[PDB]
């Protein structure tokens, strides 16, 4: 038989991210050690200005 | 590129014969984010795949 | 003689600093992009190297 075939080809760049799945986002903390996704580079930390 | 896309809508479709992935895990890609997506299709045999 | 003493131990940490940022044959060096991008079947296998 024929197949119909597609492939996505994601790029992780060190770069401005451009798509997203959806996750909601939240406010901003200051001063407080937490888990933290920017863009997808997560990470956990105290996110001082 | 610039849009938001729930991947596990894909996921969840009987439709689609096999969803092989190779640096990513299909459940994980609604928490991440990208720089481009690069979608290509094309139509094959069968037994091509 | 005492920078070459010190000299050759900050060159130590800053190999064994950089040596984390390698990919040891990885899809990344960043240990956190890893265990978002994977589900553990497939992330122990890269987690291991």
């Amino acid at each position: 038989q024929p197949y119909r075939v597609v492939v996505l080809s994601f790029e992780l760049l060190h770069a401005p991210a451009t798509v997203c799945g959806p996750k909601k986002s939240t406010n901003l903390v200051k001063n407080k050690c937490v888990n933290f996704n920017f863009n997808g580079l997560t990470g956990t930390g105290v996110l001082t200005e | 590129s610039n849009c938001v896309a729930d991947y596990s809508v894909l996921y969840n479709s009987a439709s689609f014969s096999t969803f092989k992935c190779y640096g990513v895990s299909p459940t994980k890609l609604n928490d991440l984010c990208f720089t481009n997506v690069y979608a290509d299709s094309f139509v094959i045999r069968g037994d091509e795949v | 003689k005492l920078q070459d003493v010190v000299n050759q131990n900050a060159q130590a940490l800053n190999t064994l600093v950089k040596q984390l940022s390698s990919n040891f044959g990885a899809i990344s060096s960043v240990l956190n992009d890893i265990l978002s991008r994977l589900d553990p079947p497939e992330a122990e296998v890269q987690i291991d190297r």
